[PDB]
């Protein structure tokens, strides 16, 4: 474990350590309290980049991990949120050094500074393209790129425009049925 | 655990592309899995500058009696401005 | 790999508007009307159609490059003649042209049993 | 391998003339120039397609496949 | 908004912290809102300087 | 799903098998074109 | 009156003719539009489900989309793009079918 690791207590504790040892380390837990604990303590380490954790601040803005943010009452703490607990967060800043300039402050006191049409034969409706064989290759959002077949060269068009075929031939389906329907291609 | 960017949809069930299949960029062109002691992909991406329809696929064994595989793909070139006569 | 479409060439594009009528400041009573998807074809003409009227003073067709289609037309005229005018004028006088050589054609056509 | 179908220059269509080209070319035993003459090809562009092509596609054919 | 398969647009988009997020791997591209400080990797656009020179 | 490079027949073999024609003692095992719809186009 | 014509000859497919009382730039045009905005039927699309002929099926393609085809009736037919239709419809596209094997 290093300096600013979330280490997972207990099934409902969660702390920041605020001084890396070999065998003891120094935590704050999501109380503020900050405490001396051994390397058994420790359950495992949470992955603040694979958690999927979101808090509401005061002004309703999202805030996830990493976001800048700074306290509206108090000192005015500035610092970036390393992990968000279900009614606190941890935060990291550099100008301050007690307690290695993390701290736990409370969300409300705090403000901030399965795509069907992928890999489908497609069929243009209206466009320049329209009629040509093509193959989808990614969706940006409300536009899908596909490379067409006698052409070298991808183009991006909007998906609701495209009809969708079988993968050997079949019938020809607008982009009404899979949204509805479960990506499924029809009978050749 | 090592994938690439390349559309393995391509591949059919034997692993080789058909002739007639559309391929550009890094789609991959033979599926090829390395067991490692479970196994690590060693497809033959293709030429992310080239591009075009594979025209043939062929399997054969090589001397000592190896799977060997060569695919040849076939791709209709206009002249262009910057084309060299 | 990045070669232009082919039938955008003679298509409008989205939000393209087929003809655009600015003022030119360089001489009085001039203006600058771009014609968007068009070649040397209607250019020509209609330059050529413009300089045959005498009120017309300049009329004078440029395509800036070969790769758009598009090009454009500064008409200059005599005072208290709106250029927009002449050139309306200027396409009547080509459609009634044009209609007439039609008819010549048909005719001559019918005419001979070949 | 097959004539082309329309002229490079004009556009002309010449490949229906290649086979008739051939035929007298063999079977009258004229010159090149009279045969082309006769087949209907006036501009030199269509005449210089017709002689210059060579029939590589039965060569192809030769092949079994 | 463009994107970056659109020419007039961008690809790559850097944050204050300095961490680069990019466009098409992302689907929620038009909901980013830009602040100040920022810097987006934008397709060159017309009048761009750019040093054009040969290997001699 | 395989055809012979001389013999030119069909064999349909499956994996773990011999990729050698039965028909005759040629091994090259040349494929078929894929069954997929394919369009072109003359531009 | 305006611009006349005098056919000196014409043919099956080749007519030779003189205009009168015409501009330059008119003559052009018309020689322009002539070879480039008169509108023609030509195969656009080819879908092949069964080729194994020496050649290569984007070179039979281009081949055929050269083929001149019947286009009297072309002001009828209207352009794939312009009509509302899925695909190559009856209304806008003529669809034919090659079929043929040695022996
Ligand atoms: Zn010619
Ligand atoms: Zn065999
Ligand atoms: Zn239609």
């Amino acid at each position: 474990y290093a300096l600013h690791d979330i280490v997972e207590l207990s099934a409902k504790n969660v702390a920041c350590i605020i001084q890396a040892g070999h065998d003891i380390f120094k935590v704050i837990d999501e109380t503020g309290k900050v405490s001396t604990i051994t390397k058994g303590s420790i359950l495992s380490k949470i992955n603040t980049a694979r958690a999927r954790v979101s808090s509401v601040d005061a002004n309703g803005n999202e805030i996830k991990i990493g976001d800048t943010i700074v306290e509206k009452v108090g000192s005015r703490r500035e610092g970036q949120v390393l992990y968000i607990q279900t009614q606190q967060i941890f935060v990291v800043s550099k100008k301050i050094v007690e307690n290695a300039g993390v701290f736990v402050v409370n969300p409300s006191n705090v403000e901030a500074v399965r795509e069907v049409a992928l890999g489908k034969t497609v069929r243009i409706r209206s466009a320049g393209y329209k009629g040509q064989l093509g193959i989808v290759k990614d969706v940006n959002g409300d536009k899908a790129t596909v490379e067409l077949h006698s052409k070298n060269k991808h183009i991006t068009i909007d998906k609701h425009k495209l009809t969708y075929y079988n993968r050997e031939g079949g019938e020809g389906i607008t982009y009404d049925e899979l949204v509805n329907r479960r990506g499924r291609v029809p009978q050749a | 655990l090592r994938m690439k960017h390349g559309t393995y949809d391509k591949l059919d069930d034997d692993g080789l592309i058909a002739p007639g299949v559309r391929v550009s960029g890094e789609d991959v062109i033979i599926g090829k899995t390395t067991p490692i002691s479970s196994k690590r992909d060693a497809s033959t991406p293709l030429r992310s500058t080239e591009n075009g329809i594979v025209d043939q696929v062929l399997v054969t064994t090589n001397q000592d009696g190896l799977k060997f595989v060569k695919v040849r793909v076939r791709t209709t070139k206009i002249p262009q401005i910057g084309d060299k006569f | 790999m990045n070669a232009p479409d082919r039938f955008e060439l003679f298509l409008l594009g989205e939000g393209e508007s087929k003809l655009k009528i600015d003022p030119d400041t360089k001489a009085p009573n001039a203006v600058v009307i771009t014609f968007e998807k068009e070649d040397h074809t209607l250019g020509n003409l209609i330059r050529a159609e413009l300089l045959n009227d005498r009120k017309v003073l300049f009329a004078a067709y440029k395509v800036e490059h070969p790769f758009f289609a598009r090009f454009k037309l500064r008409i200059q005229t005599t005072e208290g003649y709106d250029p927009k005018d002449a050139l309306k004028n200027a396409c009547n006088s080509i459609i009634n042209k044009l209609g007439a050589l039609k008819t010549n054609f048909e005719t001559e056509w019918n005419l001979q049993t070949l | 391998m097959i004539v082309p179908v329309r002229c490079f220059s004009c556009g002309k269509v010449v490949g229906d003339k290649w086979e008739s080209y051939l035929n007298l070319l063999q079977e009258d035993e004229l010159d090149e120039g009279t045969a082309l003459s006769r087949l209907g090809l006036k501009r030199y562009c269509c005449r210089r397609m017709i002689l210059t092509h060579v029939d590589l596609i039965e060569k192809f054919l030769r092949y079994n496949p | 908004r463009n994107g970056p398969n659109e020419h007039p647009g961008a690809k790559y988009v850097i944050r204050d912290s300095g961490d680069r997020i990019d466009l098409r791997y992302s689907k929620r591209a038009g909901d980013i809102q830009l602040q100040y400080g920022w810097k987006v990797e934008r397709h060159i656009m017309d009048n761009d300087p750019v040093l054009f020179n040969r290997q001699p | 799903k395989y055809i012979c490079a001389e013999c030119s027949s069909k064999l349909s073999l499956s994996r773990t098998d011999a990729v050698r024609c039965k028909d005759c003692g040629h091994r090259i095992l040349l494929k078929a074109r894929t069954k997929r719809l394919v369009q072109f186009e003359a531009r | 009156e305006g611009p006349q014509v005098k056919i000196r000859e014409a043919s099956k497919d080749n007519v030779d003719f003189i205009l009168s009382n015409v501009d330059l730039a008119m003559a052009n045009s018309l020689r322009r539009v002539m070879i480039a905005e008169i509108p023609t039927l030509a195969i656009d699309s080819v879908e092949v489900e069964t080729n194994t002929t020496v050649l290569a099926d984007e070179f039979i393609a281009h081949r055929l989309g050269l083929i001149p085809l019947q286009s009297m009736d072309i002001e009828q037919l209207e352009y794939s793009r312009d009509c509302f239709c899925e695909d190559h419809c009856d209304k806008c596209s003529v669809v034919l079918t090659l079929q043929a094997f040695g022996e």
